[PDB]
């Protein structure tokens, strides 16, 4: 051999290596029925129901926030349906600082961490409350406090600023890791390539969380890739991969744990793919609850009534604020404000002192 | 609204912008065998119904999606153009046709330059939904046409309505340069107009002054077309002005020529885009009219754009270089 | 060569750019903890040798390699500084940073704009080598500030010397706002002088007046501030004409003041770059000068540029806008 | 299982899949001999002696313009040295008329196609003769009549457009395959993602050859990627892929022949993996030759003396033909010359007619 790109031996027959069916991990059954004992997470009760609850809560406000963008109260909605499990199972596996960075299905992560509703409500409708400022389009959730870095439009570029802050992380030596959320259709983006690549030679503790429900909009996955899905990427990388049943929140929990152990202890990426689609996770998760005598039908819908009116408060509340103040228009370009910026601002206040009647200043702060 | 649309080749019919531009492809395939048509989801019709039908009236094989990745899209559209077929490949959104700006910028603009025309890719045409649209916020809401307009060998083209939009598509299919055309996503419904249905073509880097006028000079492109034209109207109302109004169309190479001759007569210009004011189009037409019409401005030219910040959400009322903000420089430099 | 280089805070030593670039880095490293320098082929010193002997001092963990990928590169380096820490990416050419552009223009401009201050990648330096080389042709002789310089969020910084490069890299590695250094390639072993030994800072978005003149204000960047300093003694000798030599030093936010006070005392102005004509940065300047000063202006404003082709090869002595074609330009304008 | 991403079955116990070396494939030993019968081409005498001299005058020609560029008489050159085989072997296994995409180590494929001596030395002197024009940088190649796509600087551009170049191909049927030549630092780029992937899913008759030598610049592969090369991330993308000694001109035939005819035949991509280094490929050739009685010392010594003379008289040729005249700096920018651009060449025409003794007008056409 003697070769400095690849160790291996020689072959004297000519075979081409074909595309060699990553099976996937399941923990429990539709009827959420634990299949295999050695792999129970055992989960504590109020750990359980915080998952259960975290995804019924999420599911309440996508129907109403969603009937909200259908009246054009907010501009725009992502819902969470079919995600639920994999994001609160993947979230409850982390450590509460890990550092998420994700695209469009990722609330659940939030919701996890206990976002409070009265601020993803201020962030779909842009008003005073939102930290960001009414700046970004609905569902562009973002929170420093619990290390979710602020998501933004433009497919996979979140996948190698991940794999960055990994090695930071590495770097400052504090036993933390860095989750990356994105679908089969962003994988497909040179950024994916770029990210995972750069996660495997730099050493860097990171899980690669692919969700693949089989659709990017309009393309189904034979549009998309022709190996075995994502997962089957991982190896050819040099990163420890595994395939996940997305409507089991226990599935996902173990591998994201299992997966986070061993990020941070080797400083070495994992990919998890877990598959959803459009038996759903919070129907399965229900059946165990009921097997294991913690939960019942009047539990559930003292719940479902608490959550409605948890969710159409904080909804009210949201629509009557006013909108933040057009100066914030112009600040966080940089840091400080260029006074060439600033001019242009003081061209806006005098713009409104005298044509102010056409514009909709009764909505803004101030 | 911010903007009011308000409307020789055969038989028309009404068609809004994105009709006129299913209409423009389906002329092209029908008449170019080699022509395709590829990107994201254009295979059922496109986000924004650009591409319905064309499938199913012209085959799998030359109307189809490809993976999720623009700097993937246009490399392939190129390698097409090479062998000499009709490329044209979709971008979702101008706002993400930044991943492929290697791929324009220094392979499709340079390829026949670089090869002495031993090879092109000329039958490369880009096509892409543009600017404002009331909530698109940062990333669904972009004017790009500055960051193309420094790159020599390769055309950027905008039109203004439906009837614009298919002429001078079906001119950048045809063309012999790779083409970037940029459809304004506000009109895709909201400007509807009577288009021929057999194809008929608009001249590329040609101006067209829709409205003469001879006090004043007011250049866009694009839905700010529409904006400037009621400007036009209130200055004639309220300050007794005549505008000339001008529609640029094709930001490069531009028509400096119908321009220059327009502010020779009124000697006054006012330029207007959405995109940031720093190191916008309009920087390039303002110095360009300065050297070539130093004798005969009156007053300094105006750009009234967007203001140097990425494109709001909730702000975008606030944003915009709208009919105020137009009208107002304007008095100004009447005033000058 | 097309131009001839001519050269308080302490203990200086003799330093070519290659060397003051080690030394701000070298500066930079020690004196913060977080920093790490990272690109293609910089851990056994660049192809340039702009980072010899510091992962030696500084460890592997802090200079080090990584895949061939521009916009991994830079989406890694923004990761880095979302953390905090300070990360300082080398793009190898100039001509090969527009891989990199969605992630610098979507991204990293962006990204304390859309957070609302909630997450930021300030900490992030781009350095790249940049501008004609006599031989690089069309990918190795790029300056693509004007590209950058359409984009609210970044700054752009271009050096004329050692001294100048060491003061606005430290200047740009410390500032917090992702900024992209250009590097004057041509220059890395021809300008050599004195420069501190220790760390010290050149101001942002502050031009320099290296010459004070009454009659005529010109105003360049990097290589080319040398070729006007040398046309302004040619005009001296020849005409008898005063000029007042600007080096603008920062491309993005630009000092808007300083080049207009001069333009308001001279009355002319004539800007230079190597970047082609259209779309470059030259028509910011004259279309903002002509806005500031449109009662002080005499004479049309010149821009002398590249033209408007790709960089050629075996033309590299015609197309550069050099001495002859400055000095012929400024004899024109002072006739005017 | 019912998931429209990947087909596959459910596994009950946890297991991440690990970067499970593909064999390098020889047909040659160091000492020129076929190790395995049926696997020797049998290729013709006058074939591979075709081979042998190709090989061997573009070493000759690399030598001389080598030191050219060290005298400064060429701005740039990069040697074809330990790509000879990997080129010349490649080449001979394609039609004619099968399209070429490459970067910089290709030279070897033009070669083969008899590109003349006269046109690879008026490209890296940019002189009247160089249908390029002279505006590119030495060993920028292309040739229109060969097939062979003008070389471009920037790396891994080349790759997705390869791809769509063989879309086009198998749209107008006539039976072409395209050949893509990259090097494993390339490989890195978003752009290779891009072409591998969209091969695959739009299934395209393209053969991707990458040449691995273990190092991109200063860089090694280990700082490069973490799986196994890059023949093992074919099988991620769908793509049929081998690895195979870069130093034996018959392994690097024998895999080009079979991925043609099946990329062909199949529409589908294959994707090459040679290893080569900084046992050479010309010294093997030469040992077989030999056994077979097929050259001697005497024909070596007069092809070495014919091989000099001829790339002599090219290169003395092209060092004393003018430059191109500087209005083809010019054109082709667009395909017509914008009336601007006209402006611009007038405003250098009237330039040089004042102050034209300050430029090296001597040495330009006209
Ligand atoms: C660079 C870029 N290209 C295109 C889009 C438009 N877009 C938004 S979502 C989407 C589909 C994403 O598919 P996937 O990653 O699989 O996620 P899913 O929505 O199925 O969860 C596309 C093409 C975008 N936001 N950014
Ligand atoms: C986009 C881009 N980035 C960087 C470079 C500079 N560069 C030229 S060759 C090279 C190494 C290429 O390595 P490889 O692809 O393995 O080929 P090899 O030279 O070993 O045959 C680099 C980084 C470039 N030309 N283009
Ligand atoms: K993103
Ligand atoms: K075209
Ligand atoms: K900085
Ligand atoms: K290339
Ligand atoms: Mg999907
Ligand atoms: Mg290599």
């Amino acid at each position: 051999p003697q070769f400095p790109g690849a160790s291996a031996e020689f072959i004297d027959k000519l075979e081409f290596i074909q595309p060699n069916g990553i099976p996937i991990y399941r923990v429990m059954d539709r009827q959420g029925q634990i299949i295999n004992p050695s792999e129970d997470p055992h989960l504590p009760k109020e750990k359980v129901l915080k998952l259960y609850k975290s995804m019924t809560l999420l599911n309440t406000m996508d129907r109403i926030l969603y009937e909200s963008q259908r009246q054009g109260r907010i501009s725009f909605y992502m819902t969470n349906y079919g995600e639920e499990g994999t994001h609160v199972g993947s979230a409850a596996a982390l450590d509460n600082t890990d550092l998420v960075f994700g695209q469009y299905r990722e609330a659940g992560v939030l919701m996890y961490r206990d976002y409070p509703l009265e601020l993803f409500m201020a962030q779909c409708y842009g008003n005073i409350s939102d930290l960001g400022k009414g700046r970004q389009m609905p569902v562009h959730y973002g929170c420093k406090e619990r290390h979710f870095v602020t998501i933004s439009s433009p497919l996979a570029t979140q996948i190698p600023q991940a794999v960055g802050a990994a090695y930071a992380a590495k770097r400052a030596n504090a036993n933390r890791v860095v989750i990356c959320y994105f679908g089969e259709g962003a994988a497909s983006e040179g950024d994916a390539h770029a990210g995972f690549n750069f996660a495997a030679t730099l050493e860097c503790p990171i899980i690669f969380f692919c969700r693949n429900n089989g659709y990017a909009i309009s393309t189904p996955t034979s549009e998309q890739y022709r190996g075995d899905g994502i997962a089957a990427r991982g190896p050819g990388y040099g990163i420890m991969s595994i395939r996940v049943d997305g409507n089991d929140v226990f599935a996902v929990y173990n591998a994201t744990k299992e997966a986070r152990r061993r990020a941070v202890a080797e400083n070495q990426p994992f990919l998890i793919e877990a598959m959803t689609y459009r038996d759903h996770p919070i129907s399965r998760l229900r059946h165990y609850l009921l097997s294991q005598g913690w939960w019942d039908e009047e539990q559930e819908k003292a719940w479902r009534k608490q959550s409605r009116r948890k969710v159409m408060e904080a909804f009210e509340q949201a629509e009557r604020k006013p909108k933040p103040n057009p100066n914030l228009l112009f600040s966080d370009v940089y840091q400080e404000m260029p006074a060439q910026l600033r001019k242009q601002q003081e061209s806006l206040a005098r713009h409104l002192q005298t044509y102010g009647e056409h514009y909709p200043l009764d909505h803004f702060d101030k | 609204a911010h903007f009011t649309f308000q409307p020789e080749y055969g038989q028309t019919q009404k068609m809004n912008l994105f009709q006129s531009v299913t209409s423009a492809l389906d002329n092209s395939l029908a008449k170019d065998p080699t022509a395709v048509i590829f990107g994201e989801d254009v295979a059922f019709g496109g986000v924004f119904r650009c591409t319905v039908g064309l499938r199913d009236k012209y085959g799998k094989d030359r109307v189809f999606n490809t993976p999720l990745c623009e700097q993937g899209i246009v490399g392939f559209g190129i390698g097409i153009a090479v062998t000499g077929a009709t490329a044209i490949a979709e971008i979702q959104f101008a706002d993400y046709i930044f991943p492929a700006f290697d791929q324009i910028v220094n392979e499709a603009a340079k390829y026949r330059y670089r090869s002495g025309d031993l090879f092109n890719c000329g039958s490369l045409t880009i096509r892409s939904p543009w600017g404002c649209v009331g909530h698109g916020a940062l990333y669904h809401s972009q004017s790009p046409e500055a960051f193309f307009a420094h790159c020599p060998g390769i055309k950027v083209v905008i039109p203004r309505s439906p009837f614009q939009a298919k002429g001078l598509l079906l001119s950048c299919i045809e063309d012999k340069n790779p083409c970037i055309f940029f459809e304004p996503k506000i009109l895709y419904r909201a400007a509807a107009e009577e288009v021929p249905i057999e194809p008929y073509n608009i001249p590329l880097s040609q101006a067209e002054v829709i409205q003469e006028g001879s006090d004043v000079t007011l250049v866009a492109w694009g839905t700010q077309v529409h904006v400037i034209r009621e400007v036009a109207s209130m200055a004639k109302e309220k300050l007794g002005v005549s505008c000339e109004v001008i529609d640029l169309r094709t930001i490069i190479p531009w028509d400096v020529d119908t321009i220059c001759k327009s502010v020779i007569k009124t000697g006054r210009l006012l330029i207007s885009h959405e995109a940031p004011l720093t190191g916008g189009f309009a920087s390039e037409i303002s110095s360009t009219v300065q050297e070539e019409c130093f004798l005969n401005l009156e007053a300094p030219i105006s750009r009234v754009c967007g203001y140097d910040t990425p494109f709001p959400h909730i702000f975008e009322p606030f944003y915009i270089p709208d009919k105020w903000k137009c009208y107002d420089a304007l008095r100004k430099m009447i005033n000058y």
